């Protein structure tokens, strides 16, 4: 009459785990590693702001292209938009472009 | 079986500052401790458990560390809503012990209370007692002096303090002089509070 | 007016666990990029109410 | 989210057994580990657990005289204390022990609280007096015992610039207590009512306020 | 092999990853074993822990940005970034599938090891009827039921009585 | 430690990695575990599936060139060449080093089990011969012999007729 | 789990990983175990020198040197020496983790096969009193004591003289 097993605990947990020797295990509990959720917005980087330049690029900006006519003492990146247009309404070379981008992104 | 000391056990910081509440177990406990908020007239919620995981639903300005027999509680940037007794438990062990908690109450700039009197009902007249009621109206800090006069000072009236307002961190309080009423004219309500310059001082005349 | 270590072009992100399969171009003190959909690390038993 | 809610006498005189029941509507009573936890007006204290299936344990400071069961039929589960004494005199609350997690096993759902006092003293039927009158104006709940009473203003509508104070104890032993609110002395025109209610001594009462 | 002898797990079991059932004259019910739960949970968040905590990145701008004269290096970073994306996603893959096979067979060492310790002290007294479980030759109350679980369980004891039953 | 008390492997046995051999009046010879060699296959072929499809490869054209007035850059993808080589080296040396251990672990766990759960059946029925052999102190036929291997043999059933032959 | 049912370890055992304390008429003493320490050690070594001999190292140089106007492949170097950095940090430490915890398991796993050898031979002679420890029911001299270290006891001829005591 008298008895005691010895077991283990079993849950309503539908999350499986993938292991070397055997897909999809079901297991109790588990934790994800994978981060795979953002907020859809652009923060401030260690406190700091980034510099949101709208509708112009670097080169509208630094060189005062009239449609830039709307910064702060420092920033943490800087941020475009695919259509940013307003840069250099004379036609022309910029010579080092790119250089002065990657050292103008941090102030 | 196992005590819970917790410290400290009151604490007044601004809207902002950083705050820190030590809990530590007479053994050691592994990480086997949550924290508790409990609000006026509430049940305590889960804030913490396994010393530092963050109960979903949770504002990130909380946060748990240590294990073994230290612990602690940190509020990052402190907000009025924060105003609560505080918690720790262990569950290594049974029976589950609790700490003796910690009230924190929002230190906020002075305002001045706004005095109000109220003479007692007639209704009230006419069962053989009297009670006259003087009405702090939201105010900080807690600490106020209330006297009585009839133009003579008494000693017969009693105070109730509300808890903290939960949205700007303030109080009220009420002062109940009771009584023999009909004898006299003039009640008045000596108000002293640090927020005013000189006491005020709101009274009426029976009839 | 968020505060994030982690910064892409989308969005940004907790720094919490090592792993990410957001964007591979991140700004910061970021987690790894990756191409997996799960990377998800058993903490309890096989579950087998029979 | 699960709900528990508390239920008993309120007022029971001393030497005596106290019994509470906590209804539980969202989940199965028989699927979970259940405890109490009291506190008196002090720190919060743990009293026991049970499972239908189930082995209970309780605290040793009070084990002799506690017991708890659960009823399948009804969802409920009860607490009785026999031979209480002042110390007994607390705040009670039921709480859903969670299944096992790598946290692991934490109370995340608790009741709503019921309150509990030790005294031969009868129970007393409060008396409400209004506070006639930006202005303010209010009611005077006076001479009741126990506690609690709930006050209301024009239906649970009235919430904002409500202050309603904790109750204090005068010298003949019974409770009193006001209840204020502060509104508008243009809008004075509107009609300004506060609803009291004592249950333990079934006094249901509304009081208008006027000047 | 003891998690699928022990074909199932409990749902009735809610306090804990181990433990025991038992039945006598006072009644029945499922006991969940507090240390060796405490434990396994102890030291499986180290392990979660060290997978997390180890990786300390440094601060990087992946993004760069080359002009339509320079195709070489724009590649060159590419590689850069691509050959990471396959070191990490292969990496993070395996270390999962493999310490996620260590785990369950550390769960599966934990109760054997416990079913194990039990058959140990009981030797003779009990029945092993499969399924994991011990049927008692003789009467087991709580008391008795309790010793086991905290091993220091009495053989001799009980043995002239399931002597009787044993025959 | 049951593979090398357990000296030698059989090249008789050859329609499965785990099985038995049996001596009778009736007659003798091997016989395979399908069900435990089938197993043993099926979370293997996982395994080694799992090291190499977890290889998903980036489109790359690894080569690059450059002139006489770029030596800088050239050693830059050097670098980048060399630095992945050597993490794939090192990686995939460990990864065999390690899932080769545990492999021959897993085979040696097998047979322990098997061993082990055919030991549990039989008690005082049969000697420890060492070897992993058990000689049986009663007949044991063909039938008696399939319960055993399916795990379904009934001890009291011969104890008396080995009781018989054990003094 | 059989070193911390073995709660401690032996500052008297000079000469090796594993063994044996003894107690006779004859006298007492440690006696340490030669050829599973002399394994353990010779796979142990093997597992060291895997770790460190497979780093076979591209001959390199790290620096590099960029001017004013070529900040970009600077930034393009630097991401390529902490990517690198990243990767070895994490994998070094995981390694180390992951290794660690296996021999502390070997270790576990000899002891625990060291003491299963031991209780297979003697059986009923002896009484386990926990504490890893043999309490003998019959006179075991060094010649006994020996036999069983190198697992060639010989159980029934003590049994009757076992027998008395054991009732
Ligand atoms: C600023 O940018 C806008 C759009 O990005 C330019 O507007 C376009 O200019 C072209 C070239 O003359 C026209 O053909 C299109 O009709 C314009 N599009 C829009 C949407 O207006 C604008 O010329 C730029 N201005 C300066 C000063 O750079
Ligand atoms: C992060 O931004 C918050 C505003 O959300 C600001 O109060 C703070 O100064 C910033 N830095 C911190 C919290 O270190």
């Amino acid at each position: 009459s008298d008895t005691l097993c010895i077991g283990y605990h079993a849950n309503n947990s539908t999350d499986t785990v993938d292991t070397v020797l055997e897909k999809n295990v079901t297991v109790t509990h588990s934790v994800n590693l994978l981060e795979d959720k953002h907020n859809g917005k652009l923060c401030k980087l260690r406190g700091v702001a980034p510099l949101h330049l709208g509708k112009c690029n670097i080169a509208g900006w630094i060189l005062g292209n009239p449609e830039c006519e709307s910064t702060a003492s420092s920033w943490s990146y800087i941020v475009e938009t695919p259509s940013s247009d307003n840069g250099t309404c004379y036609p022309g070379d910029f010579i080092d472009y790119e250089e002065l981008r990657e050292q103008l992104s941090s102030v | 079986d196992i005590q819970m000391t917790q410290s400290p056990a009151t604490l007044s910081a601004s809207v902002g500052d950083r705050v820190s509440i030590t809990c530590r177990a007479s053994q050691s406990i592994s990480s086997w401790l949550a924290w508790y908020q409990q609000k006026p007239g509430k049940a305590p919620k889960l804030l913490i458990y396994k010393a530092s995981s963050l109960e979903s639903g949770v504002p990130s300005r909380f946060s748990g560390s240590g294990s073994g027999s230290e612990f602690t509680l940190t509020i990052s940037s402190l907000q009025p809503d924060d105003f609560a007794i505080y918690y720790c438990q262990q569950y290594n062990s049974y029976p589950w012990t609790f700490g003796q908690g910690t009230k924190v109450e929002i230190k906020r700039t002075v305002a001045a209370p706004s005095v109000f009197i109220f003479p007692p009902s007639d209704e009230q007249l006419k069962s053989g007692t009297a009670s006259v009621v003087c009405l702090l109206n939201n105010f900080y800090p807690r600490e106020a002096k209330v006297q009585w006069k009839v133009n003579a000072l008494q000693s017969n009236s009693q105070e109730s303090v509300t808890e903290q307002d939960s949205k700007d961190s303030t109080y009220s309080l009420s002062s109940t002089l009771t009584l023999d009423y009909e004898k006299h004219k003039v009640y008045a309500c000596e108000v002293t509070h640090q927020g005013l310059s000189s006491p005020v001082t709101k009274s009426f005349n029976r009839g | 007016d968020c505060n994030t270590t982690c910064q892409t072009p989308k969005g940004a992100i907790n720094t919490s666990l090592p792993f990410q399969n957001i964007h591979p171009i991140t700004i910061g003190k970021c987690p790894k990029y990756v191409k997996s959909t799960k990377l998800r690390l058993a903490t309890g038993l096989r579950n087998i109410p029979s | 989210q699960v709900q528990l809610q508390e239920s008993g006498p309120g007022l029971v005189k001393p030497s005596e057994t106290l019994s509470l029941t906590c209804s539980v509507s969202g989940a199965s009573i028989s699927s979970y580990y259940w405890i109490w936890i009291r506190q008196p007006a002090k720190g919060l204290e743990w009293i026991g657990r049970f499972y239908t299936s189930g082995s209970p344990n309780y605290n040793p400071s009070l084990r002799s005289r506690v017991t708890m069961s659960v009823d399948t039929s009804k969802n409920q589960f009860s607490l009785k204390l026999t031979s209480v004494t002042a110390a007994d005199t607390a705040v009670y609350y039921c709480a859903r022990e969670e299944h096992i997690t790598f946290g692991g096993v934490i109370v995340r759902y608790w009741g709503q609280g019921t309150l509990v006092t030790v005294s031969p003293a009868s129970t007393k039927g409060p008396s409400v007096f209004p506070l006639a009158p930006t202005a303010a104006l209010g009611c005077l709940v006076k001479d009741y015992f126990p506690e609690p009473v709930t006050v209301s203003w024009n239906s649970g509508a009235l919430t904002s610039g409500v202050h309603t104070f904790p109750a204090v104890l005068q010298s003949s032993g019974l409770y009193s207590l006001s209840s204020v609110v502060t509104v508008p002395s243009s809008s004075l025109g509107q009609t300004y009512i506060c609803n009291v209610n004592h249950k333990p001594s079934n006094t249901k009462v509304d009081k208008k306020v006027e000047p | 092999g003891a998690i699928a002898f022990i074909e199932g797990g409990w749902t009735g079991m809610v306090d804990g990853w181990y433990g025991y059932h038992h039945q006598n004259e006072q009644g029945s019910g499922y006991a969940a074993d507090l240390k060796s739960t405490q434990n396994a949970i102890d030291e499986i968040t180290n392990k979660v822990n060290s997978v997390i905590e180890k990786m300390n990145t440094q601060f990087t701008a992946v993004g760069k940005e080359f002009n339509h004269l320079e195709k070489r290096i724009e590649n060159l970073n590419k590689k850069v970034d691509d050959g990471f994306l396959d070191i990490w996603t292969y990496n993070a893959e395996l270390l999962v599938l493999l310490e996620n096979e260590r785990t369950l067979d550390y769960h599966d060492s934990n109760v054997k090891n416990l079913y194990e310790k039990v058959r140990s002290q009981l030797k003779n007294n009990a029945k092993e009827i499969g399924n994991g479980c011990f049927e008692f030759y003789h009467k087991c109350d709580n008391t008795c039921m309790e010793s086991v679980k905290n091993g220091t369980y009495d053989y001799p004891k009980y043995s002239e009585e399931a002597k009787l039953n044993r025959e």
